[PDB]
């Protein structure tokens, strides 16, 4: 279903890109979130898109670093994550939910209760330095 | 008729995010201002959508309350009509169904911080 | 609309239009959606406050003094006029209302939706 | 101030009319209601009217035997009770609400707790059976 990878060891300041990849139907009819699971922390969301690519929402503590697009020719959807901090170290997944949409929100499907159809299996990403 | 508490009513939404078009909503104002008040408090009921994924919504199931779809209360789209906008009471909710209600509202409208 | 919508916060927003005993026009209102939807929900919870009167006269009214909050007049606060608004109507911010007054909010808002089961 | 008048002891089937009259002031613009108070019961709303004639209320119980009628011209409002029934014993009282009012609705008004600006000492309503 939905496979996500890209996640590793950066140190502040680099970079990393996120996939998302689903086999079986087709994002571009989906809202698309990202999110990340830190440590005794709530789920937050991240990066979110609703099924038109029109109305993206990204969090305050990750904006203008992180950028989300989709691509329609791979069926699949990315996070690019520059300027990277320690404290984005955290678990990240991408998850799908199938339409139709309630609202056309980028910011209602980011929100950290929204139970999506489709979740990835998830990704750490680690940010440190000595 | 009399105009009760989880009563679902047949009623004139437009004009209006906000859910707009004569749409089924419930009862979710006490009984008492439902008596007396010229006006009663909705939430909307919507059949786009078939599962509730937040808290703030409640499912209600087409085979147990004589319903078009399978549809979803939405307890974060609430408003205050005249009572003349009722049309036609459909059914009602149960005190079962009430009660997820009851707990979706006071997710809602933040009662529960403590 | 604002950029930090939270509970509580006293909002000037277009009500316009309605039909009946309904609170329309562009008029202070009062926020009262959680604050998770506050943040990521397109639309907010509000209940209408009016100047019309200034004595709360049923359990699900509550008053502001004007020498307080800035206001126009003392007003009162309808917790049996409520309605959910798109963000956009949210015009200008005039306030929020302290704990102890939303706390009042809370009760009147608990007896006029029946949540006392 | 506001006074009401007209009660008295009546036998089943009997009837009654209520006077609500005020003084030093004018009712034609305010919210008139009448409350009934039975020992050990609680209070009810009987019937109401807004300031407007058009929307006035009257209580389940009530309905098809009370009549409310505002005479601006006496200053006073009315409270004819027909069909008088045991269950009608109580202390009748009439309250006045002051313009600002919120809404043009006599049923609003007859909410159990609604806070009059004005109200009278009660008129003592007895029907045995």
């Amino acid at each position: 279903q939905l496979q996500e990878s890209g996640g590793g060891l950066v140190q502040p300041g680099g970079s990393l890109r996120l996939s998302c990849a689903a086999s079986g139907f087709t994002l571009d009819y989906y809202a698309i979130g990202w999110f990340r699971q830190a440590p005794g922390k709530e789920r937050e969301g991240v990066s979110c898109i609703s099924s038109s690519d029109g109305s993206t929402y990204y969090a305050d503590s990750v904006k203008g670093r992180f950028t989300i697009s989709r691509d329609n020719a791979k069926n699949t959807v990315y996070l690019e994550m520059n300027s990277l901090k320690p404290e984005d170290t955290a678990v990240y997944y991408c998850a799908a939910e199938a339409p139709p949409l309630l609202y056309d929100s980028g910011s209602y499907y980011c929100q950290p209760l929204y139970q999506y159809d489709y979740w990835g299996q998830g990704t750490q990403v680690t940010v440190s330095s000595h | 008729d009399p105009i009760r508490r989880g009563d679902v009513y047949l009623a004139d939404l437009s004009p209006v995010s906000e859910q707009g078009g004569v749409r089924p909503v419930v009862i979710i104002q006490n009984d008492t201002g439902n008596k007396y008040s010229p006006t009663v408090i909705v939430a909307a009921i919507t059949g786009r959508i078939n599962k509730a994924k937040i808290p703030t919504h409640v499912e209600i199931e087409k085979k147990k309350y004589k319903l078009d779809k399978d549809s979803v209360i939405l307890l974060e789209q609430i408003r205050t009509l005249d009572k003349k906008r009722l049309k036609e009471k459909l059914t009602y909710l149960s005190d079962d169904k009430m009660k997820e209600v009851d707990n979706a509202l006071m997710i809602s409208l933040g009662l529960n911080a403590v």
